[PDB]
C-alpha cells in the first residue's frame, strides 16, 4: 500500500520542484 | 562485478545504544 | 556516484544507509518502502566469493541522512532489524540475477521531511515508464571516481550525491558485457556518443533507481544498483534490479510477515 508513497515533504507536497527534476519529466516522450 | 570493498572509517560514533 | 551533483536536502527521503556496527562502516545504499521494511539488493547482505554474509545483528540502517560520515542528530533515525529476507533463487554464482533482499525493522519509523517512503510500481506504471531513452535518478554516498575510493575524502563525497540517466535498449545492454544478462534486469547511462555522464560506482549498491510518474507526480522506484564493469566507462552500463519484475515475491513477504 503506501497510500502517502512517492510524495516527498519539501517538494511535491510543498508544489516546490527540485533542481533537475524537469530533465526526467522532459524525456518521458 | 557486485557495486563497499574499499571502506576506511571516517565515521563520527553513532550513540552507544545503537551498538 | 560518478559524475553527479549533491542532492538537496529532502530531496530523496526514502534513501537509506546500510551500516556496519563493528568496524562502523558503510555497506550500501537501501530505500525506505514503508514504515517498517527496506529493500536493498541481496549481495549487500550475502556474496560468498568475497565471504559476505550478513546476519540482522550484524547491521543498522540509518534512515534520513545526508551527510555521508556526521551523525545527524536529531534528523537521522538509526533502526536495528528484525528479519532479513533475500529472494529464494537470487543467483550469486553467475550474474547476481534476481538481486534483491527485504529487511524487516524491528520498530516504525515516524515520518518527518527527511524521512518518507517511495512507491513500488505496479504493472502500468512500469509499462509506461520502462523505455528506452526515459530518464530514472539515482543516489547514493559511494565513489566519486572507479579509482579513488577508499575514504577520507578522496574520490568519497560529503553528501549524498544523485544522478539522472537515461534507460538503454536491451539488446545495447546485452552487447556490452559477457555477463549474461536476464529479464530481472536492465541497464542505464548515456552511449559513448551522447557526450553528457554518469554511474554509480562502488559503494552505492542496494540504493534506489527512481522515477517520477508523469500522471499522479509521485516517486516510484524502478530499480536498484546491482553491478557494473568498472564505473562510468564509455561503452558500458550500469545494471539494476527490475523491482517490477519481482513485485510479487516483495507482497508475498510483506503478507506473510507483517
Amino acid at each position: 500500500g503506501e497510500a502517502d508513497c512517492g510524495l516527498r515533504p519539501l517538494f511535491e507536497k510543498k508544489s516546490l520542484e527540485d533542481k533537475t527534476e524537469r530533465e526526467l519529466l522532459e524525456s518521458y516522450i | 562485478x557486485p557495486x563497499q570493498s574499499h571502506n576506511d572509517g571516517d565515521f563520527e560514533e553513532i550513540p552507544e545504544e545503537y551498538l | 556516484i560518478v559524475e553527479g551533483s549533491d542532492a538537496e536536502i529532502g530531496m530523496s527521503p526514502w534513501q537509506v544507509m546500510l551500516f556496519r556496527k563493528s568496524p562502523q562502516e558503510l555497506l550500501c545504499g537501501a530505500s525506505l518502502i514503508s514504515d517498517r521494511w527496506v529493500l536493498t539488493a541481496a549481495h549487500c547482505l550475502l556474496y560468498p566469493p568475497w565471504d559476505k554474509n550478513f546476519t540482522e545483528n550484524d547491521l543498522l540502517v540509518r534512515i534520513g541522512k545526508h551527510s555521508r560520515t556526521r551523525y545527524e542528530r536529531n534528523i537521522e533515525k538509526i533502526s536495528m532489524l528484525e528479519k532479513i529476507y533475500i529472494h529464494p533463487r537470487y543467483n550469486w554464482r553467475e550474474n547476481l540475477d534476481r538481486d534483491i533482499a527485504l529487511m524487516k525493522l524491528k520498530k516504525p519509523v515516524a515520518f518527518s521531511d527527511y524521512i518518507h517512503p517511495v512507491c513500488l510500481p505496479d504493472r502500468e506504471t512500469a509499462a509506461s515508464l520502462l523505455q528506452a531513452g526515459y530518464k530514472g535518478r539515482v543516489t547514493g554516498w559511494g565513489n566519486l571516481k572507479e579509482t579513488w575510493t577508499a575514504n577520507v575524502g578522496k574520490g568519497q563525497p560529503s553528501v549524498l550525491q544523485v544522478v539522472n540517466l537515461p534507460i538503454v535498449e536491451r539488446p545495447v545492454c546485452k552487447d556490452s558485457t559477457r555477463i549474461r544478462i536476464t529479464d530481472n534486469m536492465f541497464c542505464a547511462g548515456y552511449k559513448p556518443d551522447e557526450g553528457k555522464r554518469g554511474d554509480a560506482c562502488e559503494g552505492d549498491s542496494g540504493g534506489p533507481f527512481v522515477m517520477k510518474s508523469p500522471f499522479n507526480n509521485r516517486w516510484y522506484q524502478m530499480g536498484i544498483v546491482s553491478w557494473g564493469e568498472g564505473c562510468d566507462r564509455d561503452g558500458k552500463y550500469g545494471f539494476y534490479t527490475h523491482v517490477f519484475r519481482l513485485k510479487k515475491w516483495i507482497q508475498k513477504v510483506i503478507d506473510q510477515f507483517g
